[PDB]
């Protein structure tokens, strides 16, 4: 309540919506829907991380092979 | 991945058994509906009739004279005779009738007799055009009830010479070959007129009704039977029941060789040998808690043979003391179902043939298409079927019940509600995706869906869903809950038949 | 992984059959509960009434006079008459009644008659305002029982000239039109008064009750019937039963054309042709082991037609000898169920219409919201329904049973217990994770869960679990055992309906 808005909510609300739904179905002790919504949330998180990783293609090669000897 | 449960032909209203234990084909609550042939339909509507007579009318009696129907309407001080076109006064003078002195009447030897407890009996012969005092009637004698049986006239609850006595049955001479009885003296041993006293209980004689070949006499706490045997005693008396009686006059009707009786604390049916209750375990507690304490004597029973129904009309607790009957419970004897209906403050009713005298034509038709209507061939007058007419004394009106679908122009609301449906699973949570009603006709209905978490506790309802009869297939919603409840609300200006529905549910949604 | 077993509408208490053999819908033990319409409800409460009359009251009789209810209270030495507002003495002088000389009374030809075995019969005419000794009554004659049948008065268990004959039926002359019988002499052959003796068994006449169109006479060991035939013999006598009798006066009631009788060692129902027991295999052994040996003559039966119940009131072994009835067993004749109730040391009771004369208003209401209450439209006076009134002689009190949910302010405890539930598996051990009750109303209940390892052996109980009616959905526990037992304890200050429950169990926990 003290912090109504964050960048995460304004960038991709599906993440928060799916997470809250999964938490709700965990609380109501339902198993199938909880797993379904957990998978949806995990897929959304993976999509966001993948989009971040492929933001710049040149930087992908670097920061991988450092100090071998 | 969508389950469906179908409810087929739910009829009747039951309020004694808890709603969670009722079968799926019953309604927990309702108002302004009828049940017939497995269908729930809109309650009958009333239209004004005989809108040309003056003064309030107390009682009505239909009959046929000269191959023409005629309704004899008893007023507070004068009679009237109606034929559907004109009202003719036929009263001899000024009577002293009131709401505490009601009218009894009938036919005997072709002579129409009428009587009230505050005047000498009056008769009408086929030759005369008005009533005359009954010949040979003893002076200073009044009879609370007067009836005709075989070739005799019988008086019940009689006062004489300023001393009253309610436990004497008085019968006159046989006087066959037409005419009226020539004497009423019981002391004469050369005639068959006589008296008897049914005095072994504190109750008083209330009414007497024919049944097959017997005359059933109802006291306040017991039921007796009278049979004609001729010989030296004419009549033979026999006690039938000692534990129940009757509530008041006009509270016992005959149908199919049985008697439907409204007693004190029970409503039963008997054939003179076996007696059994018909209101038990259905609406008994509800009915015997709604009677107005100050008016528990206007209750009366009427019969609809065409529809095979019995109407019990009474004054509910919603009305202030001093008003007449405003509510009715209707029992169907071919299906054993009960229904509740509102009444427009009536006092008495009658069942008989009536001609409203309404032209059909094409250019004299108010009440647009979606207002009841009948089949194409049927007209406004059907001599093969009877009709019900009620009288509102305080409002001075006469209502004919039947075709019209409005309360004399006004629109009413019909409701049907069921609650606590869980389909044998009282732990999981149901989803309820859609409701498919089976309604045929015209109009618009409103559907309410609610849920309850604990049996018998509060219910969280969801907003009304409109449904157009004949066009819409279903209504869409989403209501998670443990115990389901449905409510159907029908407006007016349309005729509809309702014969079941279907619930479409998504997979369950947990157990807390 | 959670099994569920639902028990729906358990009604009735059975103690004769071993609890392990009862169906799932029966209670092994209970106290202070009623069964109706498949629901178990709190027992009725009593409120003091007629708190303005002096001296103890022996017997009570309601009737209607001048269109108003009136209750005649026959006390130790003086009659009283009450109308709900004032008590008026009407006794002529000083009677000599006692607990061994009880009052009989009734109506005949509009005259109210009363009698006790130590005085000449007294009558009350409609004109007078007091009682008068019966005219034409023979001198030095006393009748233990006096009743009215058709147009005759009947005396039973009669003493005359200081010699008692306990097996005579004495009938007076027939009454014409009205008034009391003019003679009682049997020797006169010009009248129809007479006597008969039912002397073929050592038993004595105890009571006589009408049934349909015949008068049933009960002896201590046999049952006879009498019928009116007129002619030269007036009455015809017919023996019905020889193996059973009656326990005492006021131990036989009529309902639905049958007679419910409490005999010596049995409680049965008969229609005059076929007889069958209704207490066998349910509470027979329990009932005929609890009656106080020194007081097995105060037992009496009363009827509740509105609730369709029969109350047998007796003095249990818990009470010190010399006290009156304190316990009751109630039988429901529409569902064939038995229940046990406590009583506040009463001696006699009556069923009739009463007006408590209590204003409704808004600012005259004790008894806060969660104390029974009724529907919104109902008032304190309901003429359409009757009520039960009991009299406590030793405490000099009059109780009206009904609306109130407390024992005149005091709170009582209702219990319902079932034991030895194993659901067809008597080897493995059950877990029992939760109990879900189906209770609607207000108040708080306590639930006890126990287990037994050997059928009929001791039970290990668990601490009471509180349950708030209307809010809590279930109670959580963990109780491993072989045979399950449940107990429900209801306090007072609330009205509750109980119509089944559900057991939620985890997978079994081995076979030891």
């Amino acid at each position: 309540l003290a912090n109504p808005t964050t960048w995460a909510l304004t960038k991709y609300p599906q993440i928060y919506l799916y997470g809250v739904l999964e938490q709700i179905y965990l609380y109501t002790m339902d198993e199938a829907r909880s797993q379904f919504w957990g998978q949806k949330l995990e897929r959304a998180v993976m999509e966001l991380q993948n989009e971040e990783n492929a933001a710049d293609f040149a930087s992908t090669r670097l920061a991988i092979k450092d100090i071998e000897r | 991945a969508l389950e469906r449960q179908e409810v087929k032909n739910p009829t009747g209203i039951v309020t004694d058994i808890a709603p969670a234990d009722l079968p799926l084909e019953k309604w927990s609550f309702g108002n302004n509906v009828r049940f017939k042939n497995g269908k729930a339909q809109k309650a009958l509507g009333h239209t004004p009739i005989f809108d040309t007579a003056q003064a309030p009318i107390l009682d009505m009696f239909p009959f046929i004279r000269n191959n023409i129907p005629y309704w004899l309407l008893c007023g507070e001080q004068r009679m009237y005779l109606a034929d559907g076109t004109t009202v003719v006064d036929v009263s001899p003078g000024g009577h002293s009738a009131s709401v505490t002195s009601r009218w009894s009447s009938g036919s005997f030897n072709g002579v129409i007799f009428a009587n009230n407890p505050s005047n000498y009996p009056y008769v009408l012969m086929p030759q005369n055009s008005g009533f005359i005092p009954m010949p040979n009637w003893p002076a200073n004698t009044f009879a609370k009830r007067m009836k005709s049986f075989k070739n005799f006239m019988i008086a019940l609850n009689v006062t004489q010479n300023s001393v009253e006595m309610p436990q004497m049955v008085w019968w006159s001479t046989s006087a066959d070959a037409g005419g009226i009885p020539v004497s009423w003296d019981p002391t004469d041993p050369t005639k068959d007129a006589g008296q008897n006293t049914l005095a072994d209980t504190n109750g008083a004689i209330v009414d007497g009704v024919k049944l097959r070949d017997s005359f059933i006499i109802y006291k306040e706490d017991s039921v007796y039977s009278m049979r004609y045997i001729g010989g030296l005693f004419i009549f033979q008396f026999q006690q039938l029941f000692n534990d129940v009686g009757i509530l008041g006059p006009n509270c016992a009707i005959e149908f199919d060789g049985n008697h439907f009786v409204v007693g004190h604390g029970d409503v039963y049916v008997h054939n003179g040998v076996q007696k059994q209750s018909v209101i038990d375990a259905q609406v008994r507690k509800f009915f015997f808690s709604d009677i107005n304490p100050d008016n528990y004597q206007r209750t009366f029973v009427i019969a609809d043979h065409v529809n095979t129904e019995m109407w019990v009309c009474y004054s509910s607790t919603r009305s202030e003391p001093g008003k007449h009957c405003d509510r009715a419970i209707i029992w169907n004897w071919k299906e054993n179902t009960w229904s509740i209906r509102d009444l427009p403050n009536v006092l008495s009713g009658a069942y008989g043939i009536i001609d409203p005298k309404v032209s059909n034509l094409w250019d004299d038709d108010p009440n647009p298409w979606d207002t009841y209507t009948s089949v194409w061939g049927e007209g406004s007058y059907n001599p093969a079927k009877s009709s019900m007419i009620f009288s509102s004394f305080q409002d001075k009106k006469l209502f004919l019940f039947g075709n019209n679908s409005t309360f004399s122009g006004q629109n009413f609301v019909s409701t049907l509600e069921r609650s606590d449906i869980y389909l044998g699973d009282d732990r999981m949570m149901k989803t309820v995706s859609a409701i498919i009603p089976h309604i045929t006709g015209n109009g618009t209905c409103n559907i309410w869906v609610g849920n309850a978490q604990v049996q018998g506790s509060g219910i969280r309802w969801k907003g009304p869903y409109p449904y157009r009869i004949g066009q819409d297939y279903k209504i869409d919603t989403k209501h998670v809950g443990r115990y389901i409840a449905l409510k159907f609300d029908f407006s007016s200006e349309g005729d509809w038949y309702f014969n079941g529905y279907t619930i479409e549910m998504a997979p369950k949604a947990g157990m807390r």
